[PDB]
RNA sequence: UGCUGAAAGCAUCUAAGCACGAAACUUGCCCCGAGAUGAGUUCUCCCUGACCCUUUAAGGGUCCUGAAGGAACGUUGAAGA
RNA sequence: CGAUGUCGGCUCAUCACAUCCUGGGGCUGAAGUAGGUCCCAAGGGUAUGGCUGUUCGCCAUUUAAAGUGGUACGCGAGCUG
RNA sequence: GUGAAGAGGGAAACAACCCAGACCGCCAGCUAAGGUCCCAAAGUCAUGGUUAAGUGGGAAACGAUGUGGGAAGGCCCAGAC
């Protein structure tokens, strides 16, 4: 026979809440990118979403170690020409901490337009609170 | 504060009594009536909408009337709208009068520049053109290079070339208002403001000190 | 002050401290001994 | 080390609470309050203050003698105060005190006018002096060194707003 | 450039803490800007019929209706190849 | 080598900073004015002419200053020759 | 020795470097170099240290109370620093 692969039409997927305070940015980040691929899911397949919606919140109490809050620093060229823009992470997380977690785990995961679809599903926020009730995202500890 | 919408009416001088013409453009600002506040409670921003002028009653659409009739006010030329300052307080069907730049001393208007088409290099970005003779072989306007060598092989972004100049949102800052005329509905600013005439204005105070 | 990339006690009252990771010569007596970077 | 190791013997009358690492100071003179290192560890024992290394961190000895230090000005700070004292040099520099604005005329072509902070009150008795008067010791320090900062010492003369105790270190011009 | 301050019972702008500090940096000023596919918000306007078929689906078809509005056409413009 | 046009001028740039000006600052054999030297700083600015094919240079007269380099010693399907 | 005339895995990409030499097939196992947090298969393994510089993840003479270890030595509670 040949080895299952999972049907994205049938594909069961689940909501989770995970609160991002105090924890370190690229470890959060590593697991939330481990979530989202369907890495965590015994019918993981490499060419189907099988991953699960996640919501962080309080995405502006994320940490990181050493001197990383005020040297590590997020460069992006603007296309013109001398566009080469730089801010550091407290700067980030003064003007939008939901790109200081989404920069992070939009690098871990794959690029292309399956990693694109995946990236969707990854839902932050800066504060304590989601409009997402609807959803019952339960609570995932890590 | 906020601002009203003229009308550029045309320009004249204001010759004074020391004798020193002032180049002045007159601006009719009719009244201005506020169609809708916008509070934070259910957009985010404070700012009013107002309308201006008359418009004639089979040319406003049924969305359009709709609106306006809502507000219960005359439907006019345009909606515009106006940030608020934290302390102000409008009313809809509230009418703004050129009254308002009484104390400003000083005004910024607001309007859609001349359009003057596609327009090449020297007119646009004033490129100075290369020789008139001296062997040139018909290349006298022409933008000359657009870029380097194998190193970029590409003409950077932003690169000055010729396309549609004019017909575009530009502000003059800083202008003396020089009367202003609550009968005739009339604002006289020092100096050339954008558009032809009949074009429609903003007309907010200044914002720099 | 002097940036050299040898700094050293010029004097008995000059003093070694690293202040920002950078090793500096604060001096007392004369202020021409200040120096940076060693 | 040698600093942390000796307590900080707290005279009748002053109020001590240790809310966590958060210590409130409250005597004669008025509540000064800190918020210690997580690596110093502070017992009061009923008759001092006793300041020791909190253990499983790694500079907490050179922690606790800063903690040590801080909380004896702190107790300077609530029975006798501390009081810096600046003096004016110069020809036609003024010194005056509008409730707490201290007026300062030091050769400009604007006067100064210096805000004090909260808890800090500056006297005049000459033109030429200022005399402030406080309960932290990092503040009127800090007020002192703004007050200097306005004009310093200069070299040659010595004009400027120096402190009464600090000499000023002169030297001639380059020659004649 | 400092203030307080130890490690180093002194000293020390730094290790804990705190204050200044430039045309550079982020804003403030002007313009573009929801294809910002993360495609947002607000206000207003319009559409309130029947009936068959099947491999019963956000399925197909017939009749009756054709709104708000747009487009076309024309007279054109200090808008425009 | 079954072709990658090579100096200089023009037009049009663009980046680096080892900064010419403007901005901040330390030392001075820094009284002031004007400097010297070193650290920081790339925002914007940064000549016209005589001679010469000249880049360069010398000269004249300016200027806050007349920066140093990279970009096929930038730029000939853009011009000259 | 390899390439030339040698594919495969590794060194990001990389004839010649490291592993290894492809008769064909298999949605079978064990390994080499190299690796096991995510892209990306496999330890966010276990025990004991070290560095805080993002060192790791360019660069010397030379400079320096950075910091862990080792063997000695001068003075010292007839009180040393």
């Amino acid at each position: 026979m040949k080895t299952f692969t999972a049907k994205p039409e049938t594909v069961k997927r689940d909501w989770y809440v995970v609160d991002a305070t105090g924890k370190t940015l690229g470890r959060l980040a590593t697991e939330l990118a481990r979530r989202l691929r369907g890495k965590h899911k015994a019918e993981y397949t490499p060419h189907v979403d099988t991953g699960d919606y996640i919501i962080v919140l309080n995405a502006d109490k994320v940490a990181v170690t050493g001197n990383k809050r005020t040297d590590k620093v997020y460069y992006h060229h603007t296309g013109h020409i001398g566009g080469i823009k730089q801010a550091t992470f407290e700067e980030m997380i003064a003007r939008r901490p939901e790109r200081v977690i989404e920069i992070a785990v939009k690098g871990m995961l794959p690029k292309g337009p399956l990693g694109r679809a995946m990236f969707r599903k990854l839902k932050v926020y800066a504060g304590n609170e989601h409009n997402h009730a609807a959803q019952q995202p339960q609570v995932l500890d890590i | 504060m906020i601002g009203l919408v003229g009308k550029k009416v045309g320009m004249t001088r204001i010759f004074t009594e020391d004798g020193v013409s002032i180049p002045v453009t007159v601006i009719e600002v009719e009244a201005n009536r506020v169609t809708q506040v916008k509070d934070l409670a259910n957009d985010g921003y404070r700012a009013i909408q107002v309308t201006t002028g008359a418009k004639k009653a089979n040319r406003v659409t049924k969305p359009e009337a709709g609106h306006f009739a809502k507000a219960g006010v005359e439907a006019g030329r345009g909606l515009w709208e106006f940030r608020l300052a934290e302390g102000e307080e409008f009313t809809v069907g509230q009418s703004i009068s050129v009254e308002l730049f009484a104390d400003v001393k000083k005004v910024d208007v607001t309007g859609t520049s001349k359009g003057k088409g596609f327009a090449g290099t020297v007119k646009r970005w004033n490129f100075r053109t290369q020789d008139a003779t001296h062997g040139n072989s018909l290349s006298h306007r022409v933008p000359g290079s657009i870029g380097q060598n194998q190193t970029p092989g590409k003409v950077f972004k932003g690169k000055k070339m010729a396309g549609q100049m004019g017909n575009e949102r530009v502000t003059v800052q800083s202008l003396d208002v020089v009367r202003v005329d609550a009968e005739r509905n009339l604002l006289l600013v020092k100096g050339a403001v954008p558009g032809a005439t009949g074009s429609d204005l903003i007309v907010k105070p200044a914002v720099k000190a | 002050m002097k940036v050299r990339a040898s700094v050293k006690k010029l004097c008995r009252n000059c003093k070694i401290v690293k202040r920002d990771g950078v090793i500096r010569v604060i001096c007392s007596a004369e202020p021409k001994h200040k120096q940076r970077q060693g | 080390s040698r600093v942390a190791k000796a307590p900080v013997v707290v005279p009748a009358g002053v109020d001590v609470k240790i809310n966590g690492q958060v210590i409130t100071i409250k005597g004669k003179n008025g509540e000064l309050t800190r918020t210690l290192n997580d690596a110093v560890e502070v017992k009061h024992a009923d008759n001092t203050l006793t300041f020791g290394p909190r253990d499983g961190y790694a500079d907490g000895w050179a922690q606790a003698g800063t903690a040590r230090a801080l909380l004896n000005s702190m107790v300077i700070g609530v029975t006798e105060g501390f009081t810096k004292k600046l003096q004016l040099v110069g020809v036609g520099y003024r010194a005056a005190v509008k409730g707490n604005v201290i007026n300062l005329s030091l050769g400009f072509s604007h006067p100064v006018d210096h805000q004090l902070p909260a808890g800090i009150t500056a006297e005049c008795p000459t033109q030429t002096e200022i005399v402030l008067k406080g309960a932290d010791k990092q503040v009127i320090g800090q007020v002192a060194a703004d007050l200097r900062a306005y004009r310093r010492p200069e070299p040659y003369k010595g004009k400027g707003v120096r402190y009464a105790d600090e000499v000023v270190r002169t030297k001639e011009a380059k020659k004649k």
